[PDB]
């Protein structure tokens, strides 16, 4: 078949409600609109010889991973032993080719102005540039920019519980680990169920909402098998991965490698429970209530997601921190 | 937020 040009993925319209809502080293991302409804568009370049925001791009063969998880996580919404809509949608994959649009560099200049980027403008790429053009369902906004807006510790409370949840399915569908569940990588959406269904093998449950969904995002390090196949990135070289301070999100990728042997093929689902103690952490020191925390009933919420906090660590997989920690009863 | 530090 080969490439389509930017357009066939971004026609006029689409194009022209593009506003930048992310970014990290492997490109951008964009939130649209389609048929009324929002989605978010997450732009890879590869196989071009430019660095790209420090590092080399990937080939199509080590972008494919990615792409796989992200289909895996998407179906199990659709699944029924094991089921969850907590991750988020995959509405298509394209491999497109061409400069960068205008318009998506003049919603660049935008962002950067106003939230500042880390990323290089994308605006050396040539006409020949190829480029993955991810487009997911919109999952609302990151929890590192909902730090300020959640309502009280009951949101607190359900927003662990739909983690810990939505990975337990996917450890048991898929003996899946995320391996980079920093809080840029949760997503927060309004919704007026007042309940969420999950179904661990074969037993369906519910979690109140406390008025969100929470997406799960970003597998561009994460860990499955199917079929006995793992998909997987081998991050045993990486060492800049394993050296950052100032915030304990970096001891989670040295705490992974301890847990592993640096062995990054294998299943440890552990390492699901350290993003979620890590998870955890920021909600009791990084989070502003808007009720701040004023009841005898919140006071006790935050007594109990300490103490859940102060013994997740041995449990060892989120499976089980679901089914045996009595937070969750 | 992002995977390594980046400002
Ligand atoms: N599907 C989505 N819905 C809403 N926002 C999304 C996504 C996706 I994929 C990514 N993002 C936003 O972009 C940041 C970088 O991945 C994330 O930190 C996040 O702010
Ligand atoms: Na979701």
């Amino acid at each position: 078949k080969g490439p389509v040009p930017f357009s066939h993925c971004l026609p006029t319209e689409k194009l022209q409600r593009c506003e930048k809502i992310g970014e990290g080293v492997f490109g951008e991302v964009f939130q649209t609109i389609a048929d009324h409804t929002p989605v978010a568009i997450k732009i890879i370049a590869i196989e071009g010889p430019d660095l790209v925001n420090g590092s080399h791009q990937k080939t199509f063969e080590e972008i494919l991973p990615e792409i796989i998880i992200s289909k895996e996580l998407s179906l199990l919404s659709g699944e029924v032993c094991n089921r969850t809509e907590g991750f988020i949608g995959l509405n298509s994959v394209h491999c497109v080719q061409g400069s960068y649009p205008p318009l998506l560099l003049k919603a660049w200049d935008h962002y950067n102005s106003t939230k500042g980027s880390a990323n290089d403008r994308p605006d050396f790429f040539k006409d020949d540039q190829l480029f993955i053009v991810l487009e997911f369902e919109f999952g609302g906004i990151d929890l590192e920019q909902m730090r300020t807006k959640l309502s009280s510790l009951a949101t607190a409370k359900s927003i662990l519980h739909q983690l810990t949840a939505s990975l337990a399915v996917a450890e048991a569908s898929l003996r899946f680990e995320h391996r980079d569940l920093h809080w840029g990588n949760v997503l927060l959406k309004k919704t007026s169920l007042k309940k969420l269904h999950y179904t661990l093998n074969g037993k369906s449950s519910t979690i109140p909402s406390c008025g969100l969904q929470v997406s799960i995002i970003d597998y561009t390090l994460s860990r499955l098998e199917r079929d006995g196949i793992v998909v997987f990135c081998d991050v045993s070289m990486d060492e800049d991965l394993f050296t950052g301070d100032g915030d304990y999100q970096f001891d989670i990728y040295r705490l992974m490698k301890k847990e592993n042997n640096n062995r990054w093929g294998e299943y440890h689902p552990y390492s699901n429970v350290l993003w979620l103690h890590y998870l955890t952490d920021k909600m009791l020191k990084q989070m502003t209530f808007k009720t701040k925390c004023n009841t005898p009933a919140m006071k006790q919420i935050k007594r109990k997601i300490q103490e859940f906090h102060r013994t997740m660590l041995n449990f060892s997989s989120a499976t089980d921190l679901l089914c045996q920690h009595s937070l969750f009863k | 937020a992002r995977t390594k530090q980046t400002a």
